[PDB]
RNA sequence: GAAGCCAGAGGAAACUCUGGUGGAGGCUCGCAGCGGUUCUGACGUGCAAAUCGAUCGUCAAAUCUGAGCAUGGGGGCGAAA
RNA sequence: UCGUGCCCCGUGUGGCGAAAGGGAAGCCGGUUAAUAUUCCGGCACCUGGAUGUGGGUUUUGCGCGGCAACGCAACUGAACGCGGAGACGACGGCGGGGGCCCCGGGCAGAGUUCUCUUUUCUUCUUAACGGUCUAUCACCCUGGAAACAGUUUGUCUGGAGAUAGGGUUUAAUGGCCGGAAGAGCCCGACACUUCUGUCGGGUCCGGUGCGCUCUCGACGUCCCUUGAAAAUCCGCGGGAGGGAAUAAUUCUCACGCCAGGUCGUACUCAUAACCGCAGCAGGUCCCCAAGGUGAACAGCCUCUGGUUGAUAGAACAAUGUAGAUAAGGGAAGUCGGCAAAAUAGAUCCGUAACUUCGGGAAAAGGAUUGGCUCUAAGGGUUGGUAACAACCAACUUAGAACUGGUACGGACAGGGGGAAUCUGACUGUCUAAUUAAAACAUAGCAUUGCG
């Protein structure tokens, strides 16, 4: 009794592995006697022949431990292994930074906040690398518009 | 295909919608010529090529 | 496939002499209903919201154009 | 359980036993005679041309081999 | 605000008295979990019997058919009759007890 | 465009 | 290979039809000398020389 | 971390300094690949008429590589043994 | 009638040569014991050839509109010319799109269930071909800008016309629709000696990104290196001819008719289908590339998919091969520290002589690293001191307390360092099968011959 060609016959019918496919050691006659793609499929609705299920692999530990470094768990110096370049990139930082300086720029003056020489000067204090965030930059405005409103109570 | 169509048609009067050829690998050629659909391949294996 | 937004259009096609079929696709999910016209190069299908005028179409069709609605299953 | 390796096979795709079915409900302890399981468990050129493939796939058309003598002995 | 009926029919356990449909009631009572934390059934989740092994989840808020069947098969296996007994969604937000099938020896 | 294609409209005209 | 030109194809086709073993019949003619074929080949044993 | 570029502090200017940006180099550590330094290495009628293990050189290029073609012995080809 | 004659152009006049170059066109589902982008079903496309209908143009003969970029279903075009496509390097970052990976909810199914776990896992798909709305660059109109402005991660653009406002367009693997749910997939209930199936339900809605892969686009760098050709196709210049109302039409518009020949197609592509004398631990060109740890297609473990094949059983002598440990001393061993041990990731302090000023340099020499509970910082969208509200989001960085300890880069992974001398400038190359080197080559230098 060789079952060799049903179970490579089962499994292009089941759509899987030949690993992923039982055959009923009861019924070894039946299955040698089904010798088609026709007979297979019958016997694949007779539940002689049975599709397994997947070798289990849970994500689980995986989601915990992406919780816990959420939240600032396993970050310590012993967790590294990379340089500070390789885990974060300082360029990919500058370029985020820059982004957000100029996005915040373009936003003030389409408000009407700041002017076109105030936006220009700022422009270009940022990319000289005067502000280190959006607070920083917000402050300055804050700062520059104080002392020019106090220049225009003076005059 | 076209030498085999009017083969087909001057012997047992069967007319072929399509013929498809292959050549085997002992060297033969082995033609495929599906019929039109009014007429039956089984009345005609049957009363011609006598293939029952 | 093409698909006509015109009833008087979907009438010409139907006149039309290459058209061989006609078939009907009715959708509760969505509730809709397609009229599929066979012709020689193109399938063309009119798409209209479940109504009268479905039968009212089916009625203006010609006889000569055969007509079908689709089952549940495709079945060969 | 092996899930290490393999996955369980699902229930309803193995047929249990009668017997260990009214074993484990005989532990449970509740009468399988009243209840009744026994009813509940389970237990023409057409035709010559079908005859034609039967016999092409069952036996050989030829056998070069021994087709040039045909006494038994 | 939504409202939403589970039926979990044991008909045929319940009247082959396998099944116990109080115990089981019990058991959803002091097993269904409200915002995290467990006996907060209050008038949100009302679970209650007609009869014919027939238990009613009317649910409030988004009490899940699959959490009820993941319950049924926990009430199963505490009562040993998770190889025997099958819950089958039959119909939309009904779960059926059944048995396996069953072969002659 | 092309000549082949010109030469046959020129001989479906002449047909 | 699978890309084969037609002449290759005819010699394999040729080769294929005397791959056989000798029919029994010749074995008892009277003065057979022929006991095997003496000319078989294998497609692991020696090579066709194309 | 080279040119180029931005900002700030000076300096009459030229330029000086600082913080950035940038991403060059027949640059470098190192995986594949390519190669073949060392071992009283394994093996020595071997798995092998040159193989196996650890280790080592190189790794953005004078890097590796296929197919088609060219050069044919008193010849070719040779970063040259 | 034509097979016979008359002209016109004449500079030029062959073939072979790539299953990885250029190139006309096919996708999905199903089917066999073995073939399938080839069979079957559905739905298309390309080329060549004829030939009608509808529509278009035209008595202002060969269209109309928009200032323009240009648009529209058509919208004459011979010789002779012009142009484009074919048709093109390597590398670096950035942005868009598909696919993969990750997160959440919902339906159905499976598993766990001493206890816990509203739990963990699985299906939730949409091709070619078309319609429609959009998509960087670029271009057009108004206008004229220093108190220079716009703007990229990267400094370019602008009186040779910027910002701004309004548009036109190359480009889909983007949204919706047709294809097309009737398919595929998942679940359930009956029938079922076989023959064979039959009937229901669903196939949904979101998020995230220095992630992987492919592709597209705008940039930038390098060259004493500038990174194929031809077939084929198209537009233009030109105006030769042909052209209308017994209607005409030489319409690149839509629909309709016919045909598409020959040859290959199985299988292996390798620890058994090739070569090596073999079913030889060797050699042999490519495509796809999941999860966790981690900087990482490193090492280790796992999923899908494949194997469990390489003579077996028993015992544990010497000597071996491979892997290890060893008190005290620490090279006393040996020709010779051969071999092994020792160092090693990341953060911080700090780093000499010499030097061609570029390096040396990870010089050297030191302080730390687990777990848990917290804090703080770094953002996006929408909405008239908005310096405010609402909603949403993921990864880094710093600080603090507590706590286990023999050890905290807890396995894996992973520099020993320094003082000198000779030597070749360096990167590179060679004696396939005993020598990789002060050998060869190299840049630089010099000389020679040749108008």
């Amino acid at each position: 009794v060789n079952l060799r060609t049903q179970k490579r016959l089962a499994a292009s019918v089941l759509g899987c592995g030949e690993g992923k496919v039982w055959l009923d050691p009861n019924e070894v006659s039946e299955i040698s006697n089904a010798n088609s793609r026709q007979s297979i499929r019958k016997l694949v609705a007779d539940g002689l022949i049975i599709k397994k299920p997947v070798t289990m692999h849970s994500r689980s530990r995986a989601r915990e431990l992406n919780l816990a470094r959420r939240i600032g768990r396993h970050r310590g110096f012993g967790k590294r292994k990379g340089t500070a370049d390789a885990r974060m990139p300082q360029q990919v930082l500058w370029m985020r930074r820059q982004r957000v300086l100029r996005r915040l720029l373009v936003k003030y003056r389409a408000s009407g906040k700041i002017d076109k020489h105030l936006y220009h000067e700022l422009y270009h204090l940022a990319k000289g690398n005067t502000f280190k965030h959006k607070r920083a930059l917000v402050e300055h405005i804050h700062r520059a518009k104080a002392e020019k409103a106090r220049e225009r109570q003076i005059k | 295909k076209a030498q085999i169509k009017q083969a087909l048609k001057k012997l047992y009067d069967i007319d072929t919608v399509k013929i498809n050829t292959l050549i085997r690998p002992d060297g033969t050629k082995k033609a495929f010529a599906r019929l039109t659909p009014d007429v039956d391949a089984l009345d005609i294996a049957a009363t011609k090529l006598g293939l029952v | 496939p093409q698909e006509v937004s015109d009833i008087k259009k979907f009438i010409e096609i139907c006149r039309r002499k290459d058209a061989s079929s006609a078939r009907i696709k009715k959708n509760p999910k969505t509730q809709q209903i397609k009229f599929k016209v066979r012709c020689q190069r193109f399938l063309y299908t009119l798409v209209l919201k479940d109504s009268d005028k479905a039968e009212k179409l089916k009625q203006s069709l010609p006889p000569n154009l055969q007509i079908k609605d689709v089952p549940k299953r495709n079945k060969r | 359980k092996s899930l290490k390796n393999r996955a369980i096979i699902p229930r309803k795709a193995v047929k249990k036993p009668l017997s260990q079915l009214e074993d484990h409900l005989d532990q449970l302890g509740v009468d399988t005679e009243a209840i009744g399981l026994r009813a509940r468990a389970q237990t023409s050129a057409k035709e010559r041309l079908a005859r034609s493939r039967s016999r092409a796939r069952s036996v050989a058309a030829t056998n070069r081999l021994q087709d040039g003598v045909q006494g038994t002995t | 605000k939504v409202t939403k009926k589970f039926i979990i029919n044991a008909s045929q356990p319940a009247s082959d008295k396998i099944f116990d449909v109080s115990a089981f009631e019990k058991f959803l009572n002091e097993r269904i979990k409200v915002d995290g934390r467990v006996g907060n059934l209050g008038d949100v989740i009302k679970i209650s019997q007609i009869g014919d092994g027939k238990v009613e989840i009317i649910a409030h808020n988004d009490l899940s058919g699959r959490y009820l069947k993941y319950l049924t098969k926990k009430f199963l296996k505490k009562m040993q009759l998770r190889d025997w007994l099958r819950v089958v969604a039959t119909s939309k937000g009904v779960y059926e007890l059944k048995f396996y099938n069953i072969v002659n020896d | 465009m092309r000549a082949k294609w010109r030469k046959k409209r020129t001989r479906r005209l002449k047909r | 290979p699978s890309h084969k030109t037609f002449r290759i194809k005819q010699k394999l086709a040729k080769a294929q039809k005397q791959n056989r073993p000798i029919p029994q019949w010749i074995r008892l003619r009277t003065g057979n000398t022929i006991r095997y074929n003496a000319k078989r080949r294998h497609w692991r044993k020696t090579r066709l020389g194309l």
